[PDB]
């Protein structure tokens, strides 16, 4: 009654409906997954094409916020935006203070705690918007952590975010993705994305394809033209039988 | 000037000369210069006196609101550390010079605070104008684990070298001994210097003086 | 009922209500009249006095921005003060730092700038806490002749050949479609200007109950004395 | 002042003097001037006392509070950013020159100095202060790649003794510390300990 | 996130003239742990109930009476952490006055500083008002002092009084039992008494805790004592 | 910055059919001591731009930090567009000014070698924001010791190959090391060209003592 | 209700009612139409008379020598942006004495429209916008929104009845690449008059033409410059 | 620089030289000291050309805005005021100027004298610059407030030609104007050279 | 100490004509004793009817051109059309007078056409005083260069002369001939000279090589 119009109310029962619904905001994007092998994160996101009049990557939803560190997102791109502007701010000032790249969990904790930061305050509004950070190293391995709209950041071996998660999830648990690699885990990810698109609800969608590992010298970058080929093709296979 | 202070066997001794002189004339004979901090910590103050009166006032104010919060006693060690920040963050301008000595439930401590906001921790030391013939001193005939009476008359000894070798030190020898179970504030420890005894009587009667106007006001 | 709403929400329909709001508190002021011709701008306004003891001189519906730019006002007059404050010291801003007349669609676009400035929260204190309740008529001339501008309170600006504003700008607004010519003259610009404040005018029409200005190329901004405007109203 | 650390394969030596002058008179003779800044992080100070003590005392705060939120042992690289980052802000009203001596898991033992000024700089072998000077020779002619911990030590040792010999503002004791991953281990050279050279006569 | 809070009033006047706000915060005073002040011939005691709600609590770790200076002692009826925010600020204020006038605050002008803070929190945007009672005890210049502070603002002077739940029984007690010329043995005697009238279950030196200010300062009494003083009752 | 430090001596350019190369000895002066001998006063900007800094070391440090920031942001961004060594060059001697025009100068000389889209770019920026564009460049007293070198061989010979330039910029760090208190006999030559920058070092010249004989 | 007055209050169903009714402010306007060749950019934008005697009103703006716009909803917010724009662009030019590139531009806008759409007490803007650019990587058409989101595009309408010319852009599209600048204007026009009822007509005082390409800095024409361009629109094929 | 101007029977009488230097430099032997500040009112350039150009023109502008708001013409007593209360503001920062506001208002004909160093002074007949004392001499000795027109003129040429003789920074032209009750007119300009031909024979 | 200004040399000329202005300057750019460059024009094109040219502190020289190209584009935005020169030069003394106590050691003169199609010189001071003038020098050799531009352009000094009017092309000899006698005495002159002629044709721009000692 009136307790689901601030985030500074709690609601009887202990809740803050403001959040909930922003995670509703969430819930309604469509599906981006990661999933972190044994050298490396592979982010994969099905990218609606709402119009045909639209170019090739518009509204694309994976950042670089780090020469080592990519994002991937769900909700309200212009929240994912300003949060991925937020995460390069953190990361450029962590270079310029301590004097190196900032370790995926801690700026996934700076991140998070700006985030939960906006769910306190009449004043302001929760992000619309999810994020997973995917990270490699030599020193730190590679790590792959997830950031909801309450601010609650958890590392990961495979997440999935949007619309379709749990079926998403479902397909990820399948995978021994602890041992494998980032060429076939490509092909693993293109393959989960292919199969949680809905065809009926959602017409067409481009797949957008990222990682970072010890095949990118641990630079975040768009998986190249060839392995993207590859892995759409064997994805498209793997949907008929 | 002096002021000094030792760490002795079982806590500290802190010494001071009572002259206050502005410029080269004695305003003050008998100046306290030993500051209470807290019940087990004290400070001897010199350089400029008002800042030094001042900042051991604001320090010992901070340090009562902080043993009040914990419902501890306070330690030396923060009472060197706010007085170490406040006077660097001044740059030198509050010209405190500072002997801060106390025990505590880590035993005794004796810190030399410089205006500037520099500290040093050490067994013995001197300031003041007088500092250095009191410094001699206790580099002749300082030792470690001193009795408590030894460590008096050696800083009694080290103020009365500041006290008849610096023109800016005089009157008498206050002390203060700190222990775990005791404080003792000897105000004067020693009077080494009086005045003249007068050899004759100088004509003051009633009357001398002339007047052009009075006013009595009665009060209730 | 009225703090519902803060004062920068959207309608459904896409409308901020406080603007639609003052829109139409616009339609209760009194009734200006603005002409462009090729020989100059006239703007003519109802000054609607209330009472024989007020002064009709005193009431201010017209006032020179500068010396080529005069604006006609309607709605709340004293919303209007501020934005005509405004103006005036854009001009002399310009003149300060160019050496030259400030055009009349520059210093349009400059009170305009004004209107969608308020604000609740993010403000400074004392800032516009509403939209302005005016609508004015620019008329001046500038290096591209004489030319007739409509501001409102959305902050839209509009280049006119003519208009009317206030209550009867409906009925007016369709006089002025058939009265207007594009070689008009001026002097058959004020004349029928006078005629369509005369049907529209609650009261009857003399030298007291309005006010007309005109902006010449050559000639600075000029209100009609009364001689004038009974010179003018005797043949009509 | 003088101030000295050389770098070997598993960890650092540092040494100082322990003189702290007012002006010729002598205000602490037995100065500690290395001041751990983590567990196995250490800074040697010259410079103006108050102004070294400050921004040691920031550091520490610091690199602690980092290392608690990292979880993780702290970088020597991440302290000389830190020292280089407040003695460059506030270079024009500090007199600071510190060496960053310590050892990490990543990189092992490490020297770097921020002289005056606020630059940093990684080096095999870091001296400063006054006295340093005086030994300049000495360290270029005598220092070699793949010394000992003792060997380190002996070095610092006696290049710290000839520098108080000469500088009238370096004297009193000297304080070594050696730092390896088993931890840190602090000793103080005095009166007969301290290497000796005679003075040449006739 | 936007550290603004709000500037408009949370305490207004009601139709019939009354802030109720204030009131509500006089209901959660009176249904705290009954507190008790006695001002004797020689000095005060103040006396509260501290029954944990289980023996898991360590009784020594929290204190409600507590000291603001060498010479004034605070006790309260309400809410805890409001407590705590205000004895932060008394301790604060003393403090500041010392600074300025080299003598410890009279306890008269500590009150008045602290009522000020408290109708501070009555009237400025954003804030409720405190929802705690204070009983203020003091020695000053050969005298005792004892004052109650309301959640308003306003002050009051007493000789004897009681807070908390059956507060008006214990008034009605005091009355019928205080008188001048008391002595601060006896006084400590009736305030136990009073805390006993509406005490539930048995008084232990644990389950309250008593302090008292004289011509020495004011001090806690240490369980040992009050379990003396109950062995006397 | 009013009284620098540690302080770096002269820094050459020049131009050459293909790319642009820099030279700067590896010295950092301690007033007139050779305090530090192994710093590089050459920093990459990208592919396509490096820089070379006379003056402060601690101003030069602070500039590589906030230059290699920017050309990350840039780099992130993954839009295809990449800073010129012009525009390099542009907001360098924006931020130079500005830092003279709040009286807290940044103490340096910086020389800055690009080569995009088939040209080659050499531009000068000095502390008070005086940027300017030449065939050849040198900062501090290169500037009366190489430069007429470099000028004269560019007057009989506008354009000269990789090989030729080379030979010359080591002609002229042999003339600094034999005339400038403040040099060193190691330096580093940095290379823009086509393939990118490249950095080596350190190197000597070849030095002559037989007029102690004379 | 309870969830349609404020940008910072969520709705139940995961939307924020504030941007939408902005989203339909945009809808509001007046049609206007960009697309792009391989080398130029062009938007055509349909004007509006608030009367027969008002002049139309302005819809294609100024923002440097290689950007322009067109606008859609509330034309002062519209001031807004596009006065921060240009001093986006003016800054880019003072200090790295480049253009500024239209994607960085257009991600500033998206930028600084996203901040009021989370605090309390601010609005979005109401203003939707057509963004034409020329840079190093070719002709641009970018689309902006109240939500703070925007679209690189290859072809895009927004305003009032702007589906059909959305319909006619999809039919075309493969054929704007490759189209002369006369050709793509036309393009443009025709998808403009799309949208138009079928008394009007596409006239020389209802239509404003922006061109911006690779040797052509960004031009607007208004009245008798875009009868050339008028010339040769063979007559609604109905 | 010599400036000069005096009130009589027929209104105010303004008088410029025309040089502006730098050290032993001449830098213009045509500059325009007399500020025509609107139809109305007349200034004075001396000191800092820039700092009295733009101080006056600052004026201009707050005068033509008072004209607006209040449908009156300042007065040369509150314009004279405006002008030294702005300049009042930077005393001691190194502004240089020395004016004369001079004009034709309700009180009559107004001449004022105001400073960079906060001076503001009413008066019949002033003169300002390094040429001034001179320019003093032969104005004293001509002056009187029942001077004629072409007498007034004859005066103020006088004047600035034997200052501009003796004083070295001082050469050029004489600008003459006449403030008269229904606005300024600006009367001649003559060159110094011609004036020696009609002087000395 | 530190010292923000520099002395970079350098000399401007502008000439006004009937329908005609010219702006000239040399091309060297110097500090101490030593040439920085011998490639460095003070001339800028500011609209197609006017033309800036600079000397004084290069710094200073660099900002100011580049404040008054944002200025000109930011009046175009706001009243649709170019500026001016008079305008230019108004705006300019208002930019000049911003830093009235930090000031920009530039002596700046501008050449265009009037509104009338005139040609059009005026003169600045580091503080923005100008002035209107048919003919003008500035930097270095100014005190060189004007007392000719005087007895020739002025015909000082000379009598039973008729005053014809300065046609373009004496008056580009003119501006030749002054360059090289300040070359020949002026050690900041030398290297170049860049010419810049503003009629309705346009900008043409030419350059005249001067002596490189």
């Amino acid at each position: 009654t009136g307790y689901d119009l601030s985030a500074s109310t709690f609601s009887p029962d202990g809740r803050v409906f403001q959040v909930e619904y922003a995670m509703k905001a969430v819930e309604n994007s469509s599906t981006a997954i990661g999933i972190r092998c044994k050298d490396g994160v592979v982010f994969g996101v099905e990218k609606l094409v709402l119009s045909k009049l639209y170019e090739e990557g518009s509204n694309k939803r994976l950042f670089n916020v780090d020469r080592h560190v990519g994002m991937a997102v769900a909700g309200l791109l212009a929240d994912a935006r300003s949060l991925a502007d937020i995460a390069r701010e953190e990361a450029s000032n962590f270079r310029s203070n301590f004097g190196y790249n900032i370790p995926l969990k801690h700026l996934a904790d700076r991140v998070a705690m700006y985030v939960h930061a906006y769910t306190l305050y009449s004043a302001v509004r929760p992000f619309g918007c999810s994020f997973m950070l995917g990270s490699y190293s030599v020193n730190d391995g590679a790590q792959l952590y997830m950031i909801d709209p309450s601010g609650v950041s958890y590392g990961y071996w495979g997440c999935a975010i949007g619309k379709a998660r749990q079926a998403a999830k479902t397909e990820i648990e399948k995978l021994q993705m602890k041992e494998m690699t980032c060429r076939d885990v490509v092909k693993e990810v293109a393959k989960i994305i292919y199969i949680v698109h809905d065809e009926v609800k959602d017409k067409a969608f481009e797949l957008e394809l990222s990682w970072v590992g010890e095949i990118t010298n641990g630079r975040h970058e768009i998986v190249p033209k060839d392995v993207r080929e590859e892995a759409e093709k064997y994805a498209k296979e793997s949907l008929k039988e | 000037t002096t002021i000094a202070g030792v760490v002795y066997k079982d806590g500290i001794v802190l010494g001071a000369d009572t002259r206050a002189t502005e410029g080269m004339v004695v305003a003050d004979k008998n100046c306290s210069k030993i500051h209470f901090i807290s019940p087990n910590i004290y400070c001897c103050g010199a350089g400029t006196a008002a800042d030094t009166d001042m900042t051991t006032q604001l320090i010992s104010s901070n340090l009562e609101l902080h043993s009040l919060s914990t419902g501890r006693l306070p330690r030396v060690v923060t009472a060197n550390r706010m007085l170490k920040q406040m006077l660097f963050r001044y740059q030198g301008y509050i010209g405190a010079a500072l002997v801060l000595g106390g025990v505590d439930v880590t035993g005794p401590h004796l810190y030399s605070i410089y205006p500037h906001g520099s500290t040093d921790k050490l067994p013995y030391v001197t300031m003041g104008s007088g500092s250095l013939a009191a410094m001699a001193v206790f580099e002749d005939k300082f030792r470690p684990d001193m009795e408590e009476e030894e460590a008096k008359k050696l800083v009694s000894e080290a103020i009365a070298a500041g006290i008849f070798n610096d023109l800016g030190s005089g009157s008498n020898i206050d002390l203060c001994v700190i222990s775990k179970s005791k404080l003792d504030f000897l105000r004067p420890y020693s009077v080494p210097n009086k005045k003249g005894t007068r050899f004759g009587r100088y004509r003051c009667e009633k009357g001398t003086n002339a007047v052009l106007t009075e006013k009595v006001t009665t009060l209730e | 009922s009225e703090y519902d709403r803060g004062v920068n929400t959207f309608s459904p329909e896409g409308r901020l209500f406080q603007v639609e709001y003052a829109i139409e508190a616009i339609k209760l002021g009194s009734t200006a009249i603005g002409i462009q011709t090729s020989e100059g701008v006239c703007l003519a306004v109802e000054k609607r006095i209330t009472s024989p003891l007020m002064e009709p001189s005193s009431i201010e519906k017209i006032v020179e921005i500068d010396a080529h730019i005069g604006c006609a006002m309607s709605g709340l007059i004293a919303d209007a003060k501020t934005l005509i404050d405004k103006a005036r010291v854009e001009t002399q801003n310009h003149w300060f730092t160019y050496n030259e007349t400030m055009t009349v669609e520059s210093v349009t676009q400059a009170v305009s700038n004004l209107a969608l400035q308020f604000g609740e929260e993010d403000a400074d204190p004392g800032a516009m806490s509403r939209p302005f309740g005016v609508a004015l008529l620019f008329g001046g001339v500038d290096e591209k002749g004489p030319q007739l501008f409509h501001m409102d309170p959305s902050g839209t600006f509009v280049q006119c050949d003519a208009r009317a504003i206030g209550s009867a700008s409906e009925g007016a607004q369709s006089s002025l479609q058939e009265v207007y010519h594009k070689s008009m003259t001026l002097k058959e610009a004020i004349k029928s200007s006078l005629i369509i404040l005369k049907q529209v005018m609650e009261e009857k029409l003399n030298a007291t109950n309005i006010e007309l200005a005109t902006v010449q190329p050559g000639q600075n901004f000029h209100m009609f004395t009364k001689e004038e405007l009974e010179e003018v109203i005797k043949d009509i | 002042t003088t101030i000295m650390a050389v770098q070997f394969d598993g960890g650092v030596v540092l040494g100082a003097d322990s003189r702290t002058t007012t002006g010729s008179y002598i205000a602490n003779r037995v100065t500690d001037k290395l001041t751990p800044i983590h567990d196995r992080i250490f800074c040697c100070r010259s410079g103006s006392a108050a102004d070294t003590q400050a921004v040691a005392d920031a550091v520490t705060y610091q690199l602690g509070f980092h290392s608690i939120e990292l979880n993780e042992p702290p970088l020597v690289h991440t302290a000389a950013s830190l020292f280089k980052e407040m003695c460059y802000r506030y270079r024009e009203d500090l007199m600071a020159g510190i060496i960053i001596a310590g050892w990490d898991p990543q990189e092992g033992g490490q020297v770097y100095s921020v002289p005056m000024g606020g630059m940093m700089v990684r080096q095999p072998f870091a001296i400063g202060g006054s006295g340093s000077s005086y030994i300049y020779g000495y360290v270029d002619a005598t220092y070699r790649e793949g010394m000992t911990k003792e060997e380190c030590l002996q070095f610092t040792a006696n290049a710290l003794a000839l520098a108080m010999e000469r500088d009238g503002s370096s004297g009193g004791v000297i304080r070594l510390a050696a730092i390896a991953e088993p931890g840190v281990e602090r000793q103080v050279l005095l009166g007969d300990q301290i290497p000796k050279f005679t003075i040449a006569t006739l | 996130m936007a550290e603004r809070g709000y500037s408009f009033s949370l305490t207004t006047f009601s139709p019939s003239g009354k802030l109720v706000q204030i009131e509500y915060a006089l209901a959660a005073v009176a249904g705290g742990a009954p507190s008790v002040g006695i001002k004797a011939a020689n000095g005060v005691v103040l006396a509260t109930e501290k029954k944990q709600k289980s023996i898991l609590y360590d009784e020594r770790s929290v204190h409600k009476v507590e000291p603001i200076t060498k010479h004034i002692g605070l006790v309260y009826s309400g809410m805890g952490p409001d407590y705590r925010v205000l004895v932060h600020r008394a301790r604060k204020l003393a403090q500041q006055y010392y600074l300025v006038y080299q003598e410890p605050i009279p306890t008269a002008q500590l009150v008045q500083r602290v009522a000020s803070v408290m109708q501070e929190y009555t009237q400025s945007g954003g804030v409720r008002p405190f929802g705690v009672s204070l009983l203020i005890c003091g020695w000053n210049e050969g005298r005792p002092y004892l004052f109650q502070s309301d959640p308003s603002g306003a002050y009051f002077a007493w000789k004897a009084t009681a807070m908390g739940k059956n507060y008006v029984n214990g008034k009605t007690f005091l009355e019928k039992r205080y008188n001048e010329d008391l002595e601060l043995e006896d006084a400590i005697h009736t305030a136990i008494l009073t805390l006993k009238e509406s005490f539930e279950g048995q008084m232990t030196e644990d389950n309250i805790e008593v302090g008292i200010c004289n011509e020495a300062g004011f001090r806690r009494l240490t369980p040992t004592e009050v379990k003396d003083y109950l062995a006397a009752i | 910055t009013q009284n620098p430090m540690v302080t770096g001596t002269s820094v050459l350019g020049l131009k050459f059919e293909g790319g642009v190369v820099i030279a700067a000895d590896m010295l950092g002066s301690y007033g007139s001591l050779a305090r530090f001998r192994n710093i590089s006063r050459i920093m990459r900007v990208n592919n396509s731009t490096m820089l070379g800094a006379s003056g402060d070391y601690a101003d030069f440090q602070y500039l590589k930090q906030v230059l290699g920031q920017m050309v990350i942001d840039e780099e992130l961004l993954g839009d295809g567009h990449s800073y010129s060594p012009k525009a390099i060059h542009s907001w360098l001697t924006r931020a130079m000014y500005s830092r003279r025009s709040k009286m807290n100068p940044l103490w340096n000389t910086m020389v800055i070698g690009g080569y995009a889209d088939g040209e080659s770019f050499l531009g000068y920026v000095d502390m008070l924001g005086v940027a300017y564009e030449a065939p050849s460049l040198a900062t501090g007293y290169g500037a009366y010791l190489a430069q007429p070198l470099l000028r004269e061989v560019l007057e009989k010979q506008p354009v000269l190959s990789q090989t030729e330039a080379r030979e010359l910029v080591e002609r002229c760090m042999r003339v600094l090391y034999y005339r400038d208190a403040r040099s060193y006999n190691r330096f580093q030559i940095a290379t823009v060209t086509e393939k990118g920058v490249e950095i080596e070092g350190p190197l000597s010249a070849e030095t002559n003592w037989d007029i102690a004989h004379m | 209700n309870q969830y349609d007055n404020d940008v910072t209050v969520w709705s139940p169903q995961g939307r924020i009612h504030q941007i939408e009714y902005a989203m339909e402010a945009v809808k509001q306007g007046s049609a206007t139409v960009g697309l792009k060749s391989k080398t130029h950019a062009v938007l055509v934008a349909l004007k509006r008379a608030q009367s027969e005697l008002a002049a139309h009103q302005k819809k294609i703006l100024h923002v440097d020598n290689h950007i322009g716009i067109s606008i859609a909803g509330l034309t002062a917010d519209a001031r807004l942006l596009c006065n921060f724009m240009r001093q986006e662009c003016l800054d880019s030019r003072f200090v790295f004495d480049r253009p500024l590139p239209v994607s960085r531009l257009v991600s500033l806008i998206g930028s600084k429209t996203q901040i009021p759409t989370q605090r309390y007490g601010r609005r979005p803007y109401g203003v939707g916008l057509l963004i034409a650019g020329y840079d190093d990587m070719g002709p641009h058409i970018f689309q902006t929104c109240p939500s703070a989101n925007y679209f690189d595009c290859r072809a895009m309408s927004i305003g009032a009845r702007s589906q059909s010319a959305r319909t006619y852009l999809e039919r075309h599209m493969s054929e704007f690449m490759e189209c002369n600048l006369n050709e793509l204007v036309k393009h443009g026009l025709r998808a403009l008059r799309e949208t138009l009822p079928a008394e009007q007509d596409l006239t020389t005082k209802n239509v404003s033409i922006g061109i911006v390409g690779k040797d052509l800095e960004f031009t607007i024409y208004d009245d008798d410059d875009v009868s050339p361009f008028l010339e040769g629109l063979e007559e609604r094929p109905q | 620089t010599t400036t000069l101007a005096f009130k009589f029977r027929h209104g105010v009488i303004v008088a410029a030289d025309s040089r502006a230097t730098a050290g032993a430099y001449i830098a213009s032997q045509t500059v325009k000291k007399v500020i025509e500040i609107n139809p109305y009112l007349l200034g004075t350039m001396a000191g800092g050309a820039a700092d009295c150009s733009f101080w006056e023109r600052l004026l201009a502008r707050q005068c033509r805005i008072y004209e607006l708001r209040n449908k009156e013409r300042i007065s040369v007593a509150a314009a004279s005021k405006l002008l030294a209360n702005m300049v009042y503001q930077y005393k001691g920062m190194g502004l240089s100027m020395g004016t004369m506001i001079c004009g034709w208002d309700k009180r009559g004909p107004g001449l004022y004298y105001v400073d960079s160093e906060g001076n503001r002074i009413s008066g019949a007949t002033f003169s300002v610059g390094s040429g001034s004392v001179y320019a003093y001499g032969v104005m004293d000795r001509g002056y009187s407030y029942d001077l004629e027109v072409e007498e007034a003129y004859d005066l103020a040429r006088r004047a600035i030609y034997q200052a501009t003789y003796r004083d070295a920074y001082s050469g050029g032209s004489v600008s003459l104007y006449h403030v008269r009750e229904d606005g300024w007119i600006r009367v001649s300009s003559d060159n110094v050279a011609d004036l020696h031909d009609k002087y000395s024979g | 100490r530190f010292s923000p200004y520099a002395f970079n040399g350098g000399t401007v000329l502008a000439i006004a004509g009937e329908d005609f202005s010219i702006v000239a300057s040399d091309t060297r750019l110097s500090e101490g004793f030593s040439i920085h460059t011998r490639d460095s024009p003070k001339c800028y094109k500011l609209t197609d009817k006017t033309v800036i040219g600079c000397s004084g502190f290069h710094g200073d020289c660099l900002t100011l051109t580049k404040i008054i190209e944002a200025r000109l584009k930011m009046y175009k935005h706001s009243n649709n059309k170019a500026m001016t020169t008079g305008a230019i030069a108004a705006m300019l003394s208002t930019i000049l007078y911003s830093r009235r106590f930090f000031p920009y050691y530039v002596y700046n003169i501008i050449g265009g056409l009037d509104e009338e199609g005139k040609g059009a010189v005026y003169s600045f001071d580091p503080v923005g005083s100008y002035q209107r003038d048919s003919f003008k020098a500035g930097g270095s050799a100014s005190a060189m260069l004007q007392p000719l531009l005087d007895n020739q352009v002025g015909f000082k000094n000379m009598q039973n002369v008729e005053h014809v009017p300065l046609s373009l092309d004496r008056a580009m000899r003119l501006v030749k001939d002054v360059f090289i006698s300040a070359a020949e005495r002026d050690v900041y002159t030398g290297d170049a000279l860049k010419v810049c002629i503003v009629t309705k044709e346009g900008i043409r721009g030419e350059t005249v090589p001067l002596r490189k000692d």
